[PDB]
């Protein structure tokens, strides 16, 4: 991978999402989706390991899938209203049709079997990115085609995506496969709250983004796959595994962490509108993600773990890779709930 | 008596008694902006003696 | 035999605990264990396709 | 052998390698220390002087103001006849029957 | 500025500074087979950075003052020891030989490092692709376990598949007998008491294994004692070769970033010696594990990072 | 809408069921794929040729280069799964597993 | 609660019409949270970098504090700048619409007939 | 001295300390003539001033 | 959705058998949705045998639903008050023992006369008061 | 409120800063100043709740509870001593943050005015309470101890979430002051006792009735000495203030909804007693009879009775003290013993003349004899309970006739008798304990002697 | 400090309070009022500007 050529992998996959969320021809919201999905693939492959090409074959088979059913949807709505703008959709079927070609970009129902496996195929750099950026995109189609979604879909999608988000965490070592599967929950979370108000959920995003880079570079700083290699480095980086804790406390909500905003925004919204029964689901299957994340916390932090003696010498050398950003990163994570006001800078 | 290590050494005692006298300035501001009923009191409506100019701080 | 035991700790540790438990066991194994063929996760999105389009009928 | 371990240590007392000692620290000097700060407002002002604060804090609920303000409540009522207390505390007359 | 990804986008190439004087040469054979001194020779005569066996204390040799650690502080392992009991089985032979083979990893990779950044050839004392025969050994007389064995192989293969291998590799072949009056000479009491079994059969596992896995890969130019005394022709020879077998003829400058990337971050380049995986010998106790932090952290120049350790003398920290 | 719409709208639903309903190819599978975008190609002609969209004539080939370009790297992967693996027979494509 | 705003410039931060209302004091409880804020992505920073926390590199700290301080400052106009107009079209609304806020008439206790339930 | 290698962070970086202080100066006082300037321009505006 | 409407059409009490009808065929429904869930992502071995596991899986289920809607019209009959939770109790979890019976266990049958027993009584409870499982965007 | 709160917060660099060994002692003198300007507060302007800012308020029924736990602070910051002399500087003062952290969690609490802020620092304890049981735990079980603690908490407390945003939608508001003032009937409509439920369950939870009290049993018994008088202590009485200030909306609903759980604290107090009769751990006795005594406080909150209020606000207050108090001396034993098994040491007052002293008085308090606090917040609810239901003098009879039965068979069975001759390494009492029990047990009799600060906002 | 202190502190706090919930529902109804009927600022989605439609004379008539 030229250097080079990696930078321009990263901008041409950031301008694709750029496209998307900028552009007003549907075509155009089309054009991004496909730039983003023939620039991400090769990034993907940066390894080069019979993982990571099963990771790209599978990612490659479900978006373009997907994205081919989005210009299902796309001239449908065309055909029976001659309207490119992204807006209200004027044939039910189209509507239909672009939600689950969206959804299966995002992994939120059963089009969801992709994402844990890519996370595990592709290195975690990559993990980062997929799970990261590559969300941005199609929530923002979600967001402006908010007008005409049948709520019905969108919450048993969003309502699948968080329940087996949580269940398929719990049988899973790989900290790439428990944080797939923590991300189609919290993918379930906002689009749970997509149909009510875009602010929430716009909130919520911002909020799975910076947990989500605060995870991931503690991760590779950690430099970690499976749960005892994790377990391993409660010597090596006692601070960074430390800090491991809390933004894992962090990641179920329980407050005053920052996880706790959002979830406690969309159960009160969802409750301004009569949506009573729906939030206590989600507030229940949270414990289920908060289960693996204790079982994380007690195999990084809270309990020592059995060490290994070559892994001495180790102690003799210091992480180069700067990593910067990291320490805002997990501040914007950890304490930002006496500053819910802001939200309304969103809206 | 080396009075630059004590303090080096001895200096946390300080802290918390100007915390909790900055509590009692910060509870002195609160007050403050909270005197929407300046004598508005329907059981104290004293009246305001021409000496002083306040009902409470 | 009463009191302790029997009421503590059997019964009310199974009831609430371990029942749940044991249910989030037996719906975790089978919710995650799928093998990795994309064939049956393609027919996963297949049946789901119509289950969303005519038989609920989404759109309707 | 399974693994590299240290055994459990055995649990040292104070009093045994320092005589004269109070299981507050290994250094005496700073277990001098504790012991006066402990016995210092733990059991004094705190628990002494504060007991003074707690007992003589001004009225409390106006329970002595209550008790001295009722008797000349009581001896104004009692001069016409009209007891102490009454069936109603909220006037009837200023409250109107419902149909 | 280290090496990073601007130093390869402003024109940092290493492909216009490798020429013939960058042959990874390793001195291989039996115990005290006088390849240290070939190696040393070798070096001199041909302008190649010597670099001496990566032993116990290599890390300390490597970082921090060079001064060497304490056993326990460091490997927890001694050979002389080993020499002393290899069949007590307390872990002595198997953490002694994962803790040599993880410094021989630390070794390859400063060489590696070494030659990606000035371009000189680089010579070593065995290298990842030739300890294991000794384990092997160990493993015949029983020293060492099967588990341990099939663990030793197992981070082999994780840790040295990253790795593009020699150049070429000289073995001085010494009878077993010769090796047994050499450790006669030396006199150091530790190498006394080697079985003639483990003398022999560290040679079968080098002969049967080491050069027909390796020669394929790069050149095999076995020699004897009688020849290694002698610099001029070891070296001769050596620089009369093709050096056209191996990845290494074949790989561009793209490889060599990634290479230079990796080396130049020692903590990844033994990330997987760190064993994910629980065997009783190489296993250090949680308590212990504490403990030997404890009592390293304070050591000075180990707490903070470099140039920001007050303890030993670092200024102008507060704007560092 | 007349039956030329149906026959297009109903060869992309046998598209999307050949292609999403795996037999045993991957290369047969991205085939059809590539025949999907031909029918929503056919599809999209249609419309604006009919209703005279002048500036959206230039859509279809704008849709064709980029879709193209999928199957520019589908098959680019089949190569890459090819050389390790044997073929593109996905049953033993199982590798990544857990 | 309003993307769809007539006279929304995009991409915008602060409107014109915004300084209008009390820009937030600098001594804003607030505004100093988000200082102290800074504090915590500078203190973790030397720790991450196994730094000495309490004094590395306050050249870091400055910039941790002071950055982060600034871009609450202006977040905390926009702040006030949306409530002020969910609170502003609040009232147009409600007086534009008279009808569909009738003016609910105020009875006394004196008048309600309130059950008291005897809790024995 | 002790590590012989040279330290990665071992000489005052003068430069970027320099632009870190510089940074933090020009922002404070941007941010202070900003919040006088949103003062009186509200003064002004509303009919205070 | 109309079979859905089948059963919702149909008052409780009154024409218990066409209400016991739709419960099977409802009943039916989430078992044929399971089952071609099963037969889908589970890979099975020959076609007997898949089909099956289908006829098991709808089997259970169509009993659930039949006893479910007969014992519910017909407590709501004897006891002349549809309005009950516990018309719906009693049938939905002997819908439970008849589903651990059905798996030849009946602790977890014991385990299901709590959980289906009280989800009917939540499902009458919301149609009586009008509890909305899937809200509309109204604020 | 800022007087009190500020200090608290403020205190943290401090300990977080000090030398490796003035930590301990700044820590305990400054907790004892804090303490000392929180006793000011316990002054109640007549029948006005003591308010202090638009998010700050506090009254009587408040005031005994922030003092409490800034009393305790100190109690377990030097019961530290002995456990934590063998851990790294750092990891004391991060221990020392922890507690730090929960008691500036607990008076913020407590201080609440608005309801939901009172719900995020009322889940912000279990952080604190859940990394002290797991990181500086003993034995093996403490893992599952915190997974079933922090779950239990949590599967209660996410109804009362749910709850509260739906009365702040529907209502207007969820401030104390005015929710009370602007009550309405909570009818019986079918959704109104699930609003009820959700409203309640929640601080059921973290009140261990029957039933539901495994978490307590099972965490308890292995906490750290010093965490685990915190949680017997101070966060099963949040829960008690919970139902103190919901229970002015849920009426009149309450007046027959309440009757499952109501009995099922009666029988359950029975039971949980009856269990109290066969312990293996003495830690598990002191944690059953705690349960017993908050079976007791939760029928005394069902009631809704003024006599039924002083009689629970008594008793958070006079059981944590005694809970605690039994606690400290379960640590000490178990310290000198390195075990906590029920019958391995009878006969101790052989060998520390003045340690079974003091646990002849704390079990005296444990039986709650007059004229002790413990007698009178009980005597109350006897009079409440018996002016609700006449018979209800049956039950809690057994239990006034149990509580004893186990108190003082735990002195026969520890302190009198013989010592067992096996074990020789029980030195003599350090000062420390006995000290601590001193500021324990005589403030206990001090505050009794002046009952009108504890006896309630009802006055 | 006085009673009157803390009484004339707290009515302002319960005045404070008041208008702050009574503000709130009608928020509430406001919002779903301009969310159904939408004549007003906000929940106003887009539509066609009306710009980009071209009038001048095509090459066919009538169109
Ligand atoms: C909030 C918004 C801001 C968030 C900031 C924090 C998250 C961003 C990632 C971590 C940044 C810190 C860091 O050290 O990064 C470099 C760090 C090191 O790079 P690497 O690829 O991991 O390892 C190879 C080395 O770079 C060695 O060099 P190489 O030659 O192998 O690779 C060249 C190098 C760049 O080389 C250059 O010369 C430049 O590549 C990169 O840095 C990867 C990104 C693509 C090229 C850089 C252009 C970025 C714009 O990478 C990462 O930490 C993650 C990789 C991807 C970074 C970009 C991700 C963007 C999208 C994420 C979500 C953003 C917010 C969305 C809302
Ligand atoms: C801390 C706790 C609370 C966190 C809340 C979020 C804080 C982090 C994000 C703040 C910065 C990003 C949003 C504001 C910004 O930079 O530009 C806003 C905007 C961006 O332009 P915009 O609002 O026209 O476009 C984006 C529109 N949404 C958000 C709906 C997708 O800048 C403006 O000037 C707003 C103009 C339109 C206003 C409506
Ligand atoms: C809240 C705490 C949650 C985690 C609690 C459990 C982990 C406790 C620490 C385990 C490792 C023990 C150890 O030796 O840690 C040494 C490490 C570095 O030492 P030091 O630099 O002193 O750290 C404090 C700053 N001076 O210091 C540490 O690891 C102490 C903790 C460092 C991080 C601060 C606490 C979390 C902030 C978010
Ligand atoms: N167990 C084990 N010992 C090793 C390994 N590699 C080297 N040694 C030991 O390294 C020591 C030194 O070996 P040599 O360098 O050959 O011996 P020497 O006596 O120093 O003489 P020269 O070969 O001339 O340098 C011997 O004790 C070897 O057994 C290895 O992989 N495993």
């Amino acid at each position: 991978m030229n250097p080079i050529i990696y930078t321009t992998l990263i901008m041409t996959v950031m301008s694709g999402t750029m496209l998307v969320m900028i552009s007003s021809h549907w075509l155009l919201i089309w054009i991004g989706f496909e730039m983003n999905l023939l620039a991400m693939i090769p990034v993907l492959m940066k390894n080069f390991n019979p993982r990571a090409t099963e990771a790209a074959t599978k990612y490659f088979l479900t978006q373009a899938t997907a994205s081919m059913m989005l210009m299902m949807a796309i001239i449908i709505n065309l055909l029976y209203s001659g309207q490119w703008t992204i807006t209200k959709m004027f044939n039910p079927v189209a509507m239909t049709m672009m939600t689950m070609a969206l959804a299966m970009k995002l992994g939120l129902s059963p089009f969801h079997f992709w994402v844990p496996e890519v996370t595990q195929g592709i290195s975690l750099q990559a993990g980062l990115l997929l799970l990261t950026w590559q969300k941005l995109a199609p929530l923002s189609v979600l967001c402006q085609i908010s007008q005409s979604i049948n709520p019905n879909l969108m919450l048993t999608m969003a309502m699948l995506s968080i329940l087996i988000g949580g269940w398929g965490g719990l049988n899973q070592t790989q900290l790439r496969k428990i944080m797939a599967y923590s991300s189609i929950a919290h993918m379930g979370w906002m689009t749970a709250v997509l149909p009510y108000n875009t602010t929430m959920t716009i909130l919520n995003l911002l909020i799975y983004i910076t947990m989500t880079l605060a995870m991931f570079m503690l991760l590779i700083h950690s430099s970690a796959t499976t749960t005892l290699s994790l377990s391993h480095t409660w010597n090596k980086m006692p601070v960074i595994t430390s800090l491991m804790m809390v933004t894992l406390l962090s990641m179920g909500g329980l407050p005053p962490l920052s996880g706790f905003m959002p979830k406690w925004m969309i159960i009160q919204e969802m409750t301004k509108n009569e949506s009573i029964i729906m939030p206590t689901l989600m507030a229940m299957t949270a414990l289920l993600n908060l289960y693996f994340y204790m079982r994380l916390a007690y195999s990084s932090s809270l309990t020592m773990f059995p060490s290994t003696n070559n892994m001495k010498m180790k102690w003799q050398f210091e992480h180069t890779k700067q990593m910067k950003l990291l320490p805002t990163m997990i501040v914007l994570s950890t304490l930002v709930l006496p500053m819910t006001p802001a939200l309304s800078s969103l809206n | 008596m080396n009075v630059l290590q004590i303090v080096r050494d001895h200096w946390v005692h300080i802290l918390v008694p100007v915390g909790f006298v900055f509590g009692c300035y910060l509870d002195r501001r609160s007050d403050e902006k909270l005197t929407a009923f300046r004598n508005k009191s329907l059981l104290f409506k004293r009246e305001l003696r021409p000496n002083e100019e306040v009902t409470w701080k | 035999k009463s009191a302790s035991s029997l009421l503590d700790l059997i019964w009310l540790e199974t009831i609430l605990p371990k029942t749940t438990s044991f249910i989030q066991m037996k719906m975790s194994i089978m919710v995650s264990n799928q093998k990795g063929l994309i064939k049956l996760y393609f027919l996963s999105f297949l049946i789901t396709i119509m289950i969303s389009m005519t038989l609920f009928n989404y759109h309707e | 052998i399974r693994l590299q371990e240290d055994p459990d240590p055995e649990d040292e007392n104070l009093y045994e390698k320092n005589p004269d000692s109070h299981g507050y620290d290994k250094d005496p000097i700073v277990d001098l220390w504790n012991m006066r700060v402990v016995f210092f407002f733990g059991f004094s002002i705190v628990l002494v002087l504060g007991s003074t604060f707690v007992a003589y804090l001004p009225d409390y609920r106006m329970q002595e103001w209550a008790r001295r303000e009722a008797e000349r409540l009581v001896k104004y009522r009692e001069a016409n006849g009209l007891p102490l207390m009454e069936s109603n505390c909220f006037d009837p007359n200023k409250i109107q029957l419902p149909e | 500025l280290q090496y990073g990804p601007l130093a390869f986008v402003l024109g940092e190439r290493t492909t216009r500074k490798l020429t013939e004087t960058s042959k990874v040469i390793t001195v291989d054979g039996n115990i005290c087979s006088g390849k240290g001194r070939l190696a040393r020779e070798i070096a001199e005569k041909l302008g190649l950075r010597h670099f001496p066996e990566a032993g116990i204390h290599y890390a300390d040799s490597t970082t921090g003052d060079g001064k060497p650690l304490d056993v326990q502080l460091s490997g927890n392992c001694s050979l002389e020891k080993f020499y002393d009991d290899p069949k007590s089985n307390d872990g002595n032979s198997y953490r002694l030989q994962s803790w040599l083979y993880a410094s021989r990893l630390l070794q390859y990779a400063d060489a590696l490092e070494h030659l990606l950044s000035t371009g000189q050839g680089v010579v070593l004392e065995r290298s990842i692709y030739s300890d294991f025969v000794f384990l092997e050994a160990m493993y015949r007389q029983g020293f060492i376990r099967k588990q341990c064995v099939e663990h030793y192989n197992e981070v082999k293969k994780v840790t040295a598949c990253e790795y593009l291998p020699p150049h070429v590799v000289v073995y001085v072949d010494v009878p077993v007998p010769e090796i047994q009056s050499r450790i006669q000479k030396k006199g150091n009491p530790h190498e006394m008491k080697i079985t003639a079994a483990y003398l022999q059969d560290i040679e079968n596992a080098y002969k049967k294994t080491f050069l027909p896995e390796m020669s394929e890969k790069c050149e095999v130019l076995q020699y004897s004692a009688r020849e290694a005394e002698d610099a001029e022709k070891v070296v001769e020879d050596i620089e009369y070769l093709k050096c056209d077998k191996g990845p290494w003829p074949d790989q561009d400058d793209r490889t060599f970033h990634r290479l230079r990337m990796l080396v130049q971050n020692k903590l990844e380049v033994l990330n997987y010696t760190t064993i994910p995986v629980y065997l009783p010998e190489i296993t250090i106790g949680a308590h212990q594990s504490d403990r030997v932090f404890q009592k390293f952290t304070e050591l000075p120049g180990r707490k903070y990072s470099p140039g920001y350790n007050e303890d030993v003398g670092d200024k102008w920290i507060w704007l560092k | 809408m007349p039956l030329v719409y149906m026959n297009i709208i109903m060869a992309f639903a046998i598209a999307l069921a050949g292609l999403l309903m795996y037999r045993s190819h991957l290369m047969s599978s991205l085939l059809c794929l590539e025949g999907m975008m031909l029918s929503l190609f056919i599809m999209s002609t249609l419309i604006i040729l009919n209703t005279h969209f002048t500036l959206a004539n230039m859509m279809p080939i704008i849709l064709l280069v980029f879709a193209a370009c999928e199957a520019a790297l589908g098959l680019s992967l089949l190569v890459m799964v090819s050389n390790t693996y044997g073929t593109d027979y996905v049953q033993n494509l199982n590798l990544l597993q857990c | 609660m309003m993307s769809g705003r007539p006279g929304r410039v995009p991409l915008q931060f602060l409107p014109n019409e915004a300084r209008s209302l009390p820009p937030p004091k600098l001594t804003d409880p607030r505004l100093v949270y988000m200082g102290f804020l800074g504090y915590c992505s500078g203190l973790i920073d030397n720790a991450i970098r196994r730094r000495p926390v309490v004094s590395a590199g306050l050249h870091r700290q400055l910039l941790y504090v002071t950055s982060f301080v600034f871009f609450g400052y202006y977040l905390l106009k926009r702040q006030d700048y949306m409530y002020a107009l969910r609170d502003h079209d609040m009232f147009a609304y409600v007086k534009s619409h008279p009808e569909d806020f009738p003016e609910k008439d105020k009875k006394t206790y004196g008048e309600i007939l309130e059950e008291f339930h005897p809790v024995r | 001295k002790f590590y012989i290698r040279e330290p990665p962070h071992g000489s005052p970086d003068w430069l970027k300390v320099g632009l870190t202080l510089g940074t933090s100066v020009f922002l404070w006082i941007y941010l202070i003539k900003q919040h006088k300037e949103d003062v009186l321009e509200y003064k002004r505006r509303n009919g205070l001033e | 959705k109309t079979l859905l409407h089948k059963y919702s059409d149909i008052p409780e009490g009154t024409e218990c058998h066409r209400k016991a009808y739709a419960s099977t065929s409802i009943g039916g429904a989430t078992g044929l949705i399971v089952s071609a869930y099963s037969i889908a992502l589970k890979p099975p071995a020959s076609f007997l045998e898949g089909v099956a596991r289908t006829g098991r899986y709808t089997f259970t289920s169509a009993a659930i639903g039949a006893i479910f809607g007969l014992t519910s019209c017909i407590s709501a009959q004897v006891r002349e008050k549809p309005d009950d939770p516990l018309n719906y109790f009693i049938g939905g979890c002997a819908g439970g023992l008849t589903l651990g019976a059905r798996t030849r266990s009946y602790g977890i049958g014991a385990a299901a006369c709590a959980y289906m027993g009280l989800t009917a009584a939540l499902v009458k409870m919301g149609q009586l008061e009008g509890w909305q499982v899937f809200a509309e965007p109204k604020v | 409120m800022l007087k009190i709160i500020i200090p608290t917060t403020m205190l943290l660099p401090m300990t977080w800063m000090s030398k490796h060994n003035m930590i301990w002692i700044n820590a305990t003198v400054h907790s004892l100043l804090i303490s000392l300007i929180s006793l000011s507060l316990l002054n109640q302007l007549g029948e006005n709740s003591l308010n202090f800012s638009l998010t700050f308020f506090s009254d009587s029924l408040s005031a005994p509870l922030l003092v409490l736990t800034t009393w305790l602070l100190p109690l377990m910051l030097m019961a530290s001593q002995s456990h934590l002399s063998k851990e790294t500087t750092t990891r004391k003062k991060l221990y020392i943050t922890m507690l730090i952290l929960l008691q500036l969690f607990l008076i913020m609490t407590f201080t609440a005015t608005e309801l939901i802020l009172f719900y995020i620092l009322f889940e912000a304890t279990l952080v604190p309470t859940l990394i002290i049981i797991t990181r500086w735990g003993n034995q093996t079980e403490r893992l599952n101890a915190g997974l079933y603690f922090l779950f239990y908490t949590l599967a209660g407390s996410l109804p009362l979430l749910v709850a509260l945003v739906y009365i702040q939608n529907t209502t207007g508001s969820l401030n104390f002051l005015i929710i009370h003032y602007w009550s309405h009937p909570l009818s019986n409509s079918w959704s109104n006792i699930f609003m009820w439920l959700a409203c309640i369950m929640a601080f059921m939870v973290k009140m261990p009735l029957y039933g539901l009290h495994l978490w307590l049993p099972k965490a308890h018994v292995e906490a750290p000495i010093a965490g685990s008088m915190v949680l017997a202590a101070v966060l099963l009485k949040l829960g008690g203030y919970g139902m103190m200030r919901i229970t002015t909306i849920l009426n009149p609903l309450t007046n027959y909804m309440a009757y499952p759980f109501l009995m099922l604290s009666m029988w359950g107090m029975i039971m949980t007693s009856s269990i109290c009769l066969r312990q293996t751990d003495l830690k598990s006795l002191i944690a059953y009879s705690s349960v017993s005594h908050m079976a007791l406080v939760i029928v005394a909150i069902m009631i809704q009775t003024p006599w039924s209020f002083m009689g629970a606000t008594a008793l958070m207050i006079a059981h944590g003290l005694t809970s605690s108090m039994l606690f400290c001396l379960a640590n000490t034993n178990y310290e000198r013993v390195h075990s906590r098994t029920m019958i391995l040491a009878r006969g101790l007052q052989t060998l520390l003349p003045l340690m079974a002293t003091w646990w002849l008085m704390a079990s005296l308090t444990n039986l709650a004899l007059p004229p002790s606090i413990n007698l009178i917040g009980e005597l109350f609810i006897i009079t409440a309970s018996f002016s609700w239901s006449n018979i209800t003098i049956i039950l809690m009879g057994m239990n006034m006739m149990i509580t004893a039965l186990y108190s003082l068979y735990m002195l026969i069975t520890t302190q009198r008798g013989k010592y067992t001759h096996h074990i020789n390494n029980i030195k003599a009492s350090f000062t420390r304990e006995n000290a601590l029990m001193a500021l324990h047990i005589l403030p206990l009799l001090l505050l009794t002697l002046n009952p009108k600060m504890i006896l309630g906002p009802l006055y | 400090d006085g009673p009157e202190k803390n009484y004339e502190k707290t009515m302002a706090i319960l005045q404070i309070e008041a208008e702050k919930a009574e503000l709130r529902l009608k928020e509430l109804e406001v919002r779903r009022l301009m969310r159904a009927r939408g004549d007003g600022p906000w929940y106003q989605y887009p539509t066609i500007d009306k710009a980009l439609i071209d009038h001048s004379p095509k090459t066919t008539p009538d169109n």
